[PDB]
């Protein structure tokens, strides 16, 4: 627990670059483990009430990472306190760049905490052809459309968090280490989540006639579908604006989309 | 009477916190014994984090040093036991949590060079610190007896 | 606006010793100015958000005093945000005796600004004996049934606050410049809050005949009553205690009493 | 992974002495860390298939604690192997006493892996006055028939164990440090499984009215009850033996024995 | 380990009997303790008058000695008690006549120069010895148990 705590503080430091990976793992390995999964949160409450934006700007890009590969009993933990990172609401800091970017992206996290709130169940990383370890595919109609809207709700913060910043990211307003390390989180889950609905619908049409709930997917997937051409804008300008060309920062999201729309409707 | 002079000037020029000078003149080379007084001092000022979390991984490493420091280990487990009874909210709290880590210091065992089980007086003393702990009813009546006992003085 | 800023900054500092109450009215004069009311308030948010005990300690002891005398339109500023000084839940300090006496202080403070949630209007400090300026003892019987319950969550509170310290105060838990400073705006505000209630009972005995509300009247005095033998102990034992012996410090409470109980209940 | 299994190998070495208690945690408590849970009991099967008697004896006592301690997990991992210690049949050592010792003892712990074939859950550490974690005073009538009985299996073994031994230890034939290292776990779940039966019968009588299967009691108190005559005489006989007089090598058996019988038989 | 050949070979010299050289010997100026078996030897053979009257009379100077020898007085009580026990017929009736002496043998205060209480081990030591001899009921049902469990081995 102390030894495990001093990981922690060693890696997340002021030190301008990325941490060590190697050194994330022994931080992020302790959460399967039913011991007592305490002490790493408890660190991870004190720092984000400071009012600097420099240490918690690299504090949010961990947390990022344990909340796509962790037990989801790692979401249930910032449940029980309401209270997150709201106090970071009006703060003002040197550059234009730092508070437009801040006060957007600090609710969109908070929306992912939310997210637990409804699904509970993990949804970023449950294979896409499984039915044991997959709870959205296969689960209750009432479940089913509560988990899609609630990832429509992230979905859709995607363009928001995009809208205070105007274009699409700009590298002019994203030219420091700690600003482009927290990108790539963003990414990952942008195309994770497009990802893990879709390949829901590919599971969809094909368990219809083993299933009792009709009327409640034509709406999740209609509205779902048109979030699509806001995808494709997204990453067609990131495409040109100057970033890092990484596998990671400029996934390809067109490859599911005219064998998708046709295939649903004949059910209605 | 001359080492202890020694000791204390080495800690003023690495420049120790409060707590681990008090721990370290405790495990003093002198053969005479700790006094209970002090150990009144340490119970009242092991409330803060930055205090109590050092002196519980200090006493954790004054265990073990080396073969013959076998004083410092004695010595130890004395003033964690206080620790417990007269100390803070905060102490109970953490040993709460940690008493999965602190149980297994029962079967001490250990020989230091010559051939003399210096680990009895380890063994006897780390019994008893581990039957307190064992129970949690008790632990609880024990904060009642300390909060209740302060408030009636002051 | 910034000169009136520069005064909270050299009062409310790090000086041990209480700050200079010449000083303190210039930042609490400007409340009844409709010019702004903004920029006094905008200080006391990021401060309070701060980690350290010390500041936010004399930081605690301003407020006290405007809201027992300043316009009801102070009580008004803090109520569109939600949070307070909730944040300060779950800390860890030096001595015993500053996160034990914190946890609970910072509590008493959150009753005082949720008082305005309910009662809205000025009570500590609506005289005795008027009619016109008081909105208490000629309120809507409505409103009259909810400010005094609101009092009696305040009142209840002193109990509690000696509670978590015990005995009552003691001078042991309670010696230095900083913790002694915010004890004289408590103890003014128990007397104040005693005296308001006791002194509404004497006025309303006068106005039974021109009122419309008997029923909401007796378990208002008679939850009030059994809280007079809590508050004598209270100050009976702070008498004993070494401290001060200021009139504000340990005001005498036994003044209306057994000429109350019994004109009261000839009505009913 | 790795790291852990180092301390294993320098905690359980020949180093005639026991080992170090707290180098033992690190090991055992890798157990419900839900990551592996089988680098552990790895190297438990390669070194039992050994010869020698003598690293061996040193091996079987610290699977002794983490069966009495650990998650009944652990005791299920050695189930799917059906082959455990049965290798060490027909074996011949240099003193009379290894031999004639071994032969039981290792039949002793069989037992103790088989107890989880039938019950499975934990027993040994459930508390005395519990319902929710203890899955024995509140189980199926069908499955309190089978843990009773399996605890009988396991405590007339040790009836067994002295049998070949005789009279009771003998001092003589366990002069050894490795040898009397292995007599305290004996001891300690000696003493468990005589608590957590006669625990069970506390809460038993109780929950009778409550309760359907009054048939499947009567004979097990009663096969229970004849076994404390032969367990007195253990303990009474190992108190004349010379040994380290320690609560955990002579515990005091009689407790509950005349408020039992009486108690039980009105039900019927 | 050196200063016991030495002690061993004064012994020599001077010409002390059989008792006088394992009392020595139990009141060893090294740290370690006395062994049990040891015991057994002086329990078997204090019988004899010559034997029997030097034994007490020896055990009973090495309480004092000097300040210094601290180690001779601990040694001395445990060989006292075991030849109650296990000893002879004519040790428990001498004993018996001398219970009157005996039993001002509790409060032994002492401190050898710098200042550590060495007594605090004497004390307790002595207390039990003393607890023995105060029941006389209880050393007959003693004899009983060491002269039957002879008989049964043999």
């Amino acid at each position: 627990d102390s030894d495990l705590q001093k990981a922690l503080k060693k890696a997340c430091s002021v030190e301008e670059t990325a941490p060590k990976r190697k050194h994330v793992r022994a931080c992020i390995v302790y959460t399967w483990d039913h011991q007592s999964s305490k002490a790493v949160f408890t660190t991870l409450k004190t720092l984000p009430l400071a009012n600097d934006e420099v240490q918690l700007f690299k504090m949010l890009i961990v947390l990022h990472k344990i909340i796509q590969e962790g037990h989801p009993s790692a979401l249930a933990e910032a449940i029980r306190d309401r209270d997150w990172i709201r106090s970071l609401g009006r703060v003002h800091s040197g550059g234009s760049s730092y508070s437009k970017l801040i006060r957007e992206y600090v609710r969109y996290l908070v929306l992912k905490l939310d997210f637990h709130a409804h699904h509970r169940g993990f949804n970023n990383g449950t294979f896409e052809y499984e039915e044991y370890v997959s709870l959205v595919s296969v689960s209750d109609p009432d479940e089913g459309y509560e988990t899609i809207l609630d990832l429509m709700s992230l979905q859709d913060s995607l363009d928001e968090f995009s809208q205070i910043i105007f274009a699409s990211i700009q590298s002019e307003r994203r030219n420091t280490e700690c600003k482009i390390s927290a990108l790539i989180p963003l990414i990952a889950e942008s195309y994770g989540i497009y990802k893990f609905i879709t390949s829901m619908l590919r599971a969809m049409h094909r368990q219809l006639n083993d299933a009792e709930g009709d009327a409640a997917l034509q709406p999740l997937k209609e509205r779902y579908e048109l979030q699509h051409a806001r995808l494709f804008e997204f990453y067609a300008d990131c495409s040109s604006v100057k970033y890092l060309t990484t596998l990671v920062t400029i996934p390809k999201l067109p490859v599911d989309a005219p064998d998708v729309f046709l295939i649903n409707d004949v059910d209605e | 009477m001359s080492k202890q002079f020694v000791r204390s000037a080495k800690n003023l020029v690495k420049g120790y916190s409060s707590t681990q000078v008090l721990v370290r003149n405790a495990t003093s080379n002198d053969n005479h014994q700790v006094s209970k007084d002090s150990l009144i001092e340490l119970a009242e000022k092991s409330y803060d984090s930055a205090d109590f979390f050092e002196i519980m991984d200090m006493l954790d490493k004054r265990l073990n040093d080396k073969g013959k420091y076998w004083r410092h280990i004695a010595k130890a487990l004395t003033v964690i036991d206080y620790l417990i009874r007269f100390g803070s909210e905060n102490c109970v709290l953490w040993c709460r949590e940690n008493l999965y880590i602190i149980k297994t210091l029962k079967e001490f065992r250990h020989e230091d060079d010559e051939g003399i089980d210096q680990g009895q007086i380890v063994r006897v003393k780390a019994k008893e610190l581990t039957a307190l702990l064992s129970d949690d009813e008790r632990l609880n009546e024990e904060r009642n007896m300390n909060i209740k006992g302060r408030n009636r003085k002051g």
